[PDB]
């Protein structure tokens, strides 16, 4: 479910927050997503 | 056979340290 806060627990990692659609550049091996901050920003979904 | 003649590296051999997404 997407743009609706919700708990996530995306291959185990935990969290809460609101998820959407990207225009991000994941390279092939890249799953998790970050900033400056060191804070979990995007994840890559699993199943799709 | 082969030699083993010396060279530079320069700036070179740098790779991912993780697969975390990461921008500006
Ligand atoms: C996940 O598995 C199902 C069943 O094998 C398959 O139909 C689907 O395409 C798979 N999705 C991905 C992203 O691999």
């Amino acid at each position: 479910v997407k743009n609706k806060c919700v708990n996530f627990n995306f291959n185990g990692l935990t969290g809460t927050g609101v998820l959407t659609k990207s225009n991000k550049k994941f390279l092939p091996f890249q799953q998790f997503g970050r900033d400056i901050v060191d804070t979990t920003d995007a994840v890559r979904d699993p199943q799709t | 056979t082969t030699t083993q003649s010396y060279t530079n590296s320069f700036t070179r051999g740098v790779y991912y340290p993780d697969k975390v997404f990461r921008s500006s």
